[PDB]
């Protein structure tokens, strides 16, 4: 089966700058005269793959001139001139010359925007959830760049460990930032033993760590 | 418009068989070939096979060793993919794609179907509000199995500033996720901020009001 070697596997790009992804096949993708079945797809997070380029250099409906494909035989290249926020996603190269049809491992395109400090929000557990015998305290870090950030849970000024889980969204297609959530889970009993629940956020975009807190009962 | 709509996500016991459907519309069904391509979580695209609905003729990826069966029904304009003897390695999003000879490739794709190969029972999620110039509010969607859960804001209307976080697997073996929405303070009293949660494998549909 034809191995499709894509390079680089990841790439960080400044808005307005060009990008280039290369595909190399184990065997020739020439089918017949004027026919090379090598295509490029962009897959934006949680979406289906969308065709950008087919048959080496043909642009699909609505695909701008910024996206151009080239190559021949076993070596091909996708090029984006003037990389935009909307170009974030995973790029795949496809061959449909020989069965089984094969794809490249993919190339993650990340935008390198300006430093953006997170907007911090803390949420106490709902009375409805507390009735179940568990308490989830949520700390939200909204629209920040870069991805790197440290979230510390403090309960009555005591530093927590091993009782929280984080989740981070993929890069946003419009502002090129990330969002992160941290969930502190405690039993209803343990939750009721304390007054102040605080979330401490360390990030490149903040001069000094930012803390958001609440007093349980209010 | 050309549309491929696939069947809902589902958990299937290891060793069992799953059948995924793909409903094609906006073109003449027998004129185009339908392919099946799968994507294991965080992994790449793997081609499984093809059917020519004009003749019912097939071609499959050898690596599957007869586990794949692709069929089509012209009366309903529906292609199906059956994968037998389900391995934990078959946990993937299954896609159907319409191929044509002008591009030589898959142009129109279905939304995908996540098939989870596990022994664990289906669990519906509990939904809790994350109650609050610029303000933030959300929905905690906890203890469900399998993936996925979809979340919409204000009965499917709002999408701007809506971050639905990837789910996290808990120590309990149950998933949890949150959906947040960065709205203004003034609007908190005006619009009733509805969080619409849907977990298709358990037919749960929850609309929890987020009020301060």
């Amino acid at each position: 089966d034809i191995v499709m070697t894509q390079t680089p596997l990841s790439l960080s790009v400044t808005p307005g700058q060009p990008a280039s992804i290369s595909c190399r096949s184990s065997r020739s993708l020439v089918h017949s005269r004027g026919n090379t079945y090598l295509h490029w797809y962009l897959q934006k997070p949680g979406q289906s793959p969308q065709l950008l380029i087919y048959k080496v250099s043909n642009r699909f409906i609505g695909v701008p001139d910024r996206f151009s494909g080239s190559g021949s035989g076993t070596d091909f290249t996708l090029k984006i001139s003037r990389v935009e926020a909307e170009d974030v996603g995973v790029y795949y190269c496809s061959q449909s010359t020989h069965l089984p049809f094969t794809f490249g491992q993919g190339t993650k395109l990340e935008i390198k925007r300006t430093v953006a400090a997170p907007s911090v929000f803390i949420f106490p557990p709902s009375d409805e959830q507390l009735k179940s015998g568990t308490a989830s305290v949520v700390c939200l870090l909204n629209n920040f760049y870069p991805r790197e950030a440290k979230v510390q849970w403090k309960v009555d000024n005591a530093l927590q460990s091993g009782n929280s889980q984080e989740s981070v969204t993929e890069q946003d297609s419009k502002d090129s930032t990330y969002s992160l959530s941290s969930t502190l889970t405690l039993s209803k009993a343990d939750y009721e033993k304390h007054k102040v629940y605080a979330c401490e956020v360390t990030h490149q975009g903040l001069s000094s760590p930012v803390t958001k807190s609440f007093n349980r009962g209010e | 418009q050309v549309q491929l709509v696939q069947s809902g996500a589902e958990v299937k016991k290891p060793g069992s068989s799953v059948k995924v459907s793909c409903k094609a519309s906006g073109y003449s069904f027998t004129d185009y070939h339908i392919h099946w391509v799968r994507q294991a979580p965080g992994q790449g695209l793997e081609w499984m096979g093809v059917i020519n609905p004009m003749y019912g003729t097939t071609d499959y990826n050898q690596r599957f060793k007869g586990r794949v069966t692709i069929t089509a029904d012209e009366s309903t304009s529906t292609a199906y993919m059956e994968l037998s003897s389900l391995r934990s390695e078959d946990t993937a999003v299954y896609y159907c794609a319409r191929y044509d000879y002008f591009t030589g490739t898959g142009v129109y794709w279905g939304q995908g179907t996540l098939v989870t190969v596990s022994s664990a029972s289906t669990k519906g999620p509990s939904v809790f509000p994350l109650a609050p110039g610029t303000a933030a509010l959300g929905c905690l969607v906890k203890d469900y199995f399998p993936e996925p859960v979809t979340v919409s804001w204000n009965s499917g209307a709002l999408t701007s500033g809506v971050h639905t976080f990837p789910a996290v697997l808990q120590s309990s073996g149950l998933y949890s996720l949150s959906s947040v929405v960065t709205v203004p303070s003034s609007s908190l009293g005006t619009q009733t901020y509805i969080c619409n949660v849907n977990h298709k494998p358990s037919n749960t549909k929850v609309d929890k009001k987020v009020e301060p």
